[PDB]
């Protein structure tokens, strides 16, 4: 009889307890110790961008626009498709300077196309010198120009007023990239076109894109005073395209295919790794299983929602006693 | 709603019994015994998996978001894109703080009621053959051994055979 | 669920009762005197109607909005208008989710509280003359002719006249 | 027979075997004894006309009715609360294209009125009521009913300096255009000068348009094109026009006032009922606090969500029958 | 929710309590002494202090915002300015009205459950020598002086000292 | 009754109550009396803007653009730094009529900088007569023009082709403001520049702007029909600024320094007082203790979010018994 007297076993209770639990905040209190908890925010990156689910095209010091126009340092980008275009911060142009009003507008819509299928288109070009070459723009250790343009100069000593057109007979919409030259001095105006004044009127059945080539002196980039202004027009399958010129025209050599797609564009400098992940950030690719993130606010694909909060604990257990302190 | 579980009828319970989150501890004449109720634990596990599956694996896919970084100053357009960028994140950040605040409170209150449900279910099976001590222990007031444990839970309990024992011991 | 009124408390539902939400059923030598308590039901119907009145009948006044469908492609201005509408939808879609998920958990807990109140309020009338037998049924241990059910539903039970006979029969 | 000492009392809650699934936190497939739909997934298919006035498109565009197209002459001096534009609408008249088409469409839709009063401008040395063979009215040539086409009077063009000050206590809207001829011979035939320049000004803002000469793709055997601008005249201001050639003379003003009028695009026909909310799919009841037929709507309308359905529990936990 | 509903089963309290939220009342030959307790205040004021901590003292700051009032009419650029502002305000208004509904319903249930929480604690301490009177009072069946009521507030009471005299008058 | 009291001790329970109740709306029982409630929306304002944080700069019959160009009324805003420019509806310009393209762009860009640290720098103006003077504008009881601009006029009967350069030798951004003259009469333009035509070009290494004056007749405001359109350029460090123009050039006197900070712009009519607060609204100032507001949507600083509600209450207690049955 060891003092029990066969009375009771007391049928007491217990609970799971961990002496190294975590702090979880809630409505009632922000300093509640919980036995176990998990984090809903992924604050880490692998430092590399993977391309197993989506095709990624490396920038290789070439942005989207100069790839569209075709600098000689971006020759490998002809007829390539992408699901996401990355641009390096060290990108530069080795050819003539190009400018465009609403630069982000042309950058956005060409990126949404997701392709660069360019088809050469036949034209008349009678009485006008074609295949313009330029010294400061060097391709293959030789003088050249943009791949997708065609600088037009006078033939002999005359520049007839060009009235040319190219109807569209296909289902897919056409995209044209045509530029207008702005010479530095009037001496270059006479030497290259043999006509002082000029203007361009381009009109379709739905829109007009006429522009005047104002002449003036600019600060020199690679020892030239001239600048090139780029404009774009989009032709529906119904209507046609009409080009009228009397000087200072850089006509395109064809049309760009445009189509709806899932492509986008972002700026990053991280290298490319080999893994499987559906989310891409400028920091690097991250797992997408967590519902929230704080790595970056630039997203593409199935990336989680951006939350300013750093830590968001979710309770998976119960209240834990302080242990041996009662 | 807490129901005075942690600060009440627990009194700094043991850290052991890692087999299950809830169980029973008894000290009979033979010794000590432990048994974890697997049915009550599985009820709380299905709740947590229901909460997690709501958020994980159900992400939304977006493709062509606007530009959210400008290296140069621009006019009315830049101040509009930056503003809708800022007010979107602030709504989600307040939403994320509101989400985890209610779920954590709901999880704690449900687990406390689960212990109360087991506390209620045990005392229902005992008509007058039990007496609560006030800290999580039940006075048996009758003779018991290991045959109690298999019979008390799995739908094979009889109370009339042990009714006569408690009347003599409790009141005399 | 929270109060444990589904798993092992009642263990079944009633299908033939369509004239009320809560009811009292008993068995004796007279017959099955099923009756309903409309006082506890009035709390539930008033609550659910008040919640709907905050939701139904409430409209938001909107007349002029930006264009949503475009037949022509445009630059960053088109992308911003398409993006800002999608952010409105996603925030309204997720706020609709918590406007459904939270009140569904609330109405389950609230109905079980009415069941818990109804079960507990019978124990207050029968201080020591009623113990549950493990399936949501109470044993009374004295006669319950037709005057008993009128007292229980109207909360007019007096234990003094039935105290002597009930305690005499149960013990010795 | 049952003994009097075997009295028992049981408690419980009702249940219906026809349970429905309701999504919640605990589980997505919990059966509830009753539930109601919180979203409207259906529409009538037509727009009711009783709480608001709807002006039918009748294969007319809002800009076409503004200029006074001969095919759309029935919209003169008409007011609306919600303009509708048919997707199959087309026009066969003088070709037009405006800068900021979304701007001009939206601001006239906000006012919702086309009230017009004739102003007598002080014209001299020029011709009026210029007509073109492209647009046909009553087996005869015509033009827009709200724009006066200016041509040459003799082999001369006077130095125009004309104004029309405003003194009323409301805002006007002067629809004035510019004409772009196709050929240089047509430039000579209509104005007898090499080129023209147009500038207009108010006390607050000014506009300047330089018309351009050049060929355009042929539409209905004419290459000429017209571009329509607009200006706003506040009280106490003054509108002054100095130009020569290629000027489209305004014939008056369009009244502008704040209001609840808007514009929607749909092809559904009209109806007669008391429903208030209007969607391109059709009228929908407002009892559902959410809807998913379309995100475009007008009037008192519920919110838009992408979810197919939303079930809300209005009862307790539904235990389905007995165990068997 | 609801719990004891602090109406019905119990009745009107005392309006003269200006030094506490809860109290006790006893009836004996000495007096009707009533005093508050600081034991329940620690679990009560921590909720309100934590409630206003997340709201007061934490505010996101703004530096530059878009123009929201226009003295002149413009095109599609102005309409998007008014559209994004109306969506921002409406979503914040919807969260603000819903948040005060969720917090107040959660606050009401907790303070109603606190009275129910202490009711079970007193019942667990008084095992079989006291019975519920029904109208929110405890029937003692034996004398309990001012030295007796001190042990109730200290939450340390011995039942063996008064078990003999209370049991005889309980049955009679 | 002392006899019944011998073995009939009772112990009852109760809670706090108050005779005056407060209605708090929630998901269930929207009309419920609550013992104590706290407000969530502050709808009361003093009516004057507090000054004790970062200094606010009053309008005083002047606006941001008029202070930029150097109006005679706005002479008190020379190289004055602010973090919140407040404007008044009574402000007006009487020196010379002007209009700008994209007014919201230039208004926000100057307000975001919040600095007017003008630094005059030398130029090489040759063959022209600077410092144009108009009798319409009066500065210090004398006829003058904008202090930060140069109205170029001809010398003798010759106007040379201007080709000026302006290199940058410092690592911060510069804002150059140049305008174009639009005379109201053909006789006025030939008298001032001796050239019917006119064209102005400003070019950098990143962007270029090129406009032409539009000659024509305009309505007269204060006995002048002419107009000037204001244009702005941003020159990054390392860029070379080149201006080529023939007539109708409003030459800049220098540049405006641009900083990044919390400076913004507001419009109101409330007076300025000496008091302490952190949030500034057009209607006045309110404390930021409450996390919601309904006074005005336009806010500056640490302010609560705007809510379309009359009032919001938060229950801080239990339900109150109706008392006396
Ligand atoms: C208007 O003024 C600008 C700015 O001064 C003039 O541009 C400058 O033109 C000169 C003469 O061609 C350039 O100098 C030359 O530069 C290179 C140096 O390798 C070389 O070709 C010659 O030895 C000579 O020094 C000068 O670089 C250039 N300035 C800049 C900043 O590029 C411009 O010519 C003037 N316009 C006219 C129409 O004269
Ligand atoms: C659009 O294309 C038409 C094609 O006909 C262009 O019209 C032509 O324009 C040229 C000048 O660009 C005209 O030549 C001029 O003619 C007279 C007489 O010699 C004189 O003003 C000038 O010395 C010059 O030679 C030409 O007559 C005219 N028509 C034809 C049939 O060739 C039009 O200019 C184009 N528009 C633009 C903006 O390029
Ligand atoms: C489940 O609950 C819903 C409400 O949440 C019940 O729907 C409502 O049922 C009542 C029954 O009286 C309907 O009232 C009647 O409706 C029609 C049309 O007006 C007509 O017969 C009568 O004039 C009377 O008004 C009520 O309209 C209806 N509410 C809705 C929104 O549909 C539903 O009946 C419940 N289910 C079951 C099985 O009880
Ligand atoms: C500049 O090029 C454009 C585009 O090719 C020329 O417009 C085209 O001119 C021709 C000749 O007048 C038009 O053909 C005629 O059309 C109608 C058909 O009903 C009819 O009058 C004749 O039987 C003849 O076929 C043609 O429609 C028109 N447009 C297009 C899109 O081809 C324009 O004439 C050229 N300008 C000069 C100055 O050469
Ligand atoms: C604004 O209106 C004024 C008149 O109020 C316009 O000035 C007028 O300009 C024309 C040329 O466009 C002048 O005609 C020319 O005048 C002389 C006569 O010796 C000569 O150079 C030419 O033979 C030719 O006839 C006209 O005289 C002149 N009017 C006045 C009263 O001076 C001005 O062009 C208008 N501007 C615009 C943009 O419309
Ligand atoms: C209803 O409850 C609220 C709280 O939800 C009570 O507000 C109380 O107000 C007092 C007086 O302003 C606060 O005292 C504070 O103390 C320090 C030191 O003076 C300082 O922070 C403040 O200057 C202030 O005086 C107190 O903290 C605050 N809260 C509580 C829980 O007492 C309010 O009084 C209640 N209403 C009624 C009628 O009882
Ligand atoms: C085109 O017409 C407008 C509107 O009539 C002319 O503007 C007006 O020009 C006259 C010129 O005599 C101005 O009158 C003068 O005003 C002041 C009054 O103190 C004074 O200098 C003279 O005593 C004379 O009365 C008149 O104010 C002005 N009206 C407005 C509203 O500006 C404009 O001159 C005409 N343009 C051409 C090129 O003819
Ligand atoms: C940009 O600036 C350059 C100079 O840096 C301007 O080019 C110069 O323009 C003037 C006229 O403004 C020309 O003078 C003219 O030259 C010939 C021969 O003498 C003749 O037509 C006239 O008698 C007159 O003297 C000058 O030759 C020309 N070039 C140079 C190297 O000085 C140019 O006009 C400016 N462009 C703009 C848009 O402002
Ligand atoms: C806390 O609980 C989580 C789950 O809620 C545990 O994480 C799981 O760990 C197991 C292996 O033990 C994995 O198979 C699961 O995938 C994990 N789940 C998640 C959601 O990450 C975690 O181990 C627990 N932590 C502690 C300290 O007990
Ligand atoms: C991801 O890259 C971003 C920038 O794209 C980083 O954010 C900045 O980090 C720098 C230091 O590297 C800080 O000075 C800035 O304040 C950060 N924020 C901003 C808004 O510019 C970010 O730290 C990177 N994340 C990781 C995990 O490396
Ligand atoms: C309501 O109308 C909208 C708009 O027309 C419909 O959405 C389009 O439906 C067509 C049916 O041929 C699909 O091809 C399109 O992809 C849908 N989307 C868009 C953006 O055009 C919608 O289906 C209609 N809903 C109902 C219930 O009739
Ligand atoms: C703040 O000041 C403004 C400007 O004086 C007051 O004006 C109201 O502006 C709103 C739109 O923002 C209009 O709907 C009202 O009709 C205007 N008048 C009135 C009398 O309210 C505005 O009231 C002021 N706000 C406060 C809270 O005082
Ligand atoms: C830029 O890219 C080209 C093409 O890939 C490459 O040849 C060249 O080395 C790159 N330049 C630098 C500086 O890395
Ligand atoms: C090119 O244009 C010339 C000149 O108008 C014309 O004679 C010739 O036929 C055209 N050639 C083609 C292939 O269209
Ligand atoms: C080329 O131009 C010269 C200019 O003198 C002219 O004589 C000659 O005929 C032209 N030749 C051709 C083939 O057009
Ligand atoms: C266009 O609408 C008018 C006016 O209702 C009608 O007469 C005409 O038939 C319609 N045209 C077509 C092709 O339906
Ligand atoms: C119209 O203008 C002429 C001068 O062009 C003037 O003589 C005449 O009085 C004006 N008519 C009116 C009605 O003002
Ligand atoms: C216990 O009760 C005594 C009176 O019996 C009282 O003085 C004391 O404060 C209470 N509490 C503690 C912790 O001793
Ligand atoms: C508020 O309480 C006072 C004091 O007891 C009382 O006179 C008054 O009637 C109460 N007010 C209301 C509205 O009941
Ligand atoms: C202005 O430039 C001319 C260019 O010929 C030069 O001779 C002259 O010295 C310069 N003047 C000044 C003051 O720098
Ligand atoms: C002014 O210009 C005239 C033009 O004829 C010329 O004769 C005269 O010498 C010039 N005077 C000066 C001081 O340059």
């Amino acid at each position: 009889i060891p003092g029990n007297d066969n009375s009771t076993a007391t049928l007491c209770l217990g609970h799971h307890a961990v002496p190294n639990g975590t702090i979880v905040k809630t409505i009632c209190n922000d300093r509640i110790e919980v036995t176990n908890a998990t984090e809903l925010v992924q604050n880490s990156s692998i430092g590399e961008i993977c391309d197993s689910p989506h095709q990624i095209l490396d920038g290789e010091n070439c942005t989207l626009i100069d790839a569209l126009l075709g600098d000689p340092q971006c020759d490998g980008f002809q007829n390539k498709k992408w699901d996401l275009f990355v641009e390096r911060s060290k990108a530069y142009s080795n050819c003539y300077p190009y400018d465009v009003p609403d630069y982000a507008s042309l950058r956005s819509l060409v990126a949404s196309s997701g392709t660069l299928e360019f088809k050469n288109e036949s034209f008349n070009w009678t009485g006008v010198t074609q295949n313009g070459t330029s010294s400061a723009c060097i391709r293959g250790s030789s003088s050249s120009f943009f791949s997708r343009l065609n600088w037009l100069t006078h033939l002999n000593y005359t520049y007839p007023a060009l009235n040319v057109t190219m109807p569209n007979k296909e289902q897919f919409d056409k995209l044209y990239i045509w530029g207008v030259h702005h010479p530095g001095t009037d001496k270059d105006q006479i030497f290259l076109y043999a006509q002082s004044s000029g203007r361009i009127t381009v009109s379709t059945k739905r829109s007009q894109q006429a522009v005047i080539p104002n002449i003036g002196s600019r600060p020199r980039i690679r020892d030239i005073p001239s600048r090139i202004s780029i404009y774009w027009t989009i032709v529906k399958p119904g209507d046609i395209l009409l080009i009228n010129s009397t000087g200072n025209l850089i006509a395109p050599r064809g049309y760009f295919k445009i189509r709806s797609g899932k492509s986008s564009i972002m700026r990053s400098d991280a290298p490319i790794g080999k893994c499987k992940s559906e989310c891409i950030t400028p920091n690097g690719s991250i797992p997408n299983d967590k519902p929230f993130q704080n790595v970056n606010r630039i997203t593409y694909g199935a990336c989680p929602r951006y939350v300013k909060h750093s830590t968001l604990k979710l309770a998976t257990g119960m209240r834990n006693v302080p242990e041996k302190q009662t | 709603g807490i129901f005075g579980a942690i600060a009440g009828f627990i009194e700094n319970g043991w850290e052991g019994m890692v087999d299950g989150w809830y169980g029973f501890r008894h000290q009979n004449s033979e010794g000590r015994g432990q048994a974890a109720d697997l049915k009550s634990t599985q009820a709380a596990i299905d709740q947590i998996n229901g909460k997690l599956n709501r958020l994980i694996g159900k992400t939304n896919e977006k493709f062509h978001q606007i530009e959210k970084e400008f290296s140069e100053v621009e006019g009315r357009v830049q101040d509009l894109e930056k503003y809708v960028e800022d007010t979107k994140i602030d709504l989600w950040s307040y939403n994320a703080e509101l989400l985890v605040a209610l779920e954590n409170q709901h999880t704690i209150d449900l687990t406390d009621s689960e212990m109360n449900k087991l506390f209620e279910k045990t005392k229902k099976q005992l008509r007058e053959n039990a007496e609560d001590m006030g800290n999580g222990c039940f006075k048996i007031y009758h003779k018991c051994d290991n045959a109690c444990i298999e019979s008390i839970r799995n739908e094979t309990y009889d109370h009339n055979v042990y009714r006569d024992e408690a009347l003599n011991n409790r009141f005399q």
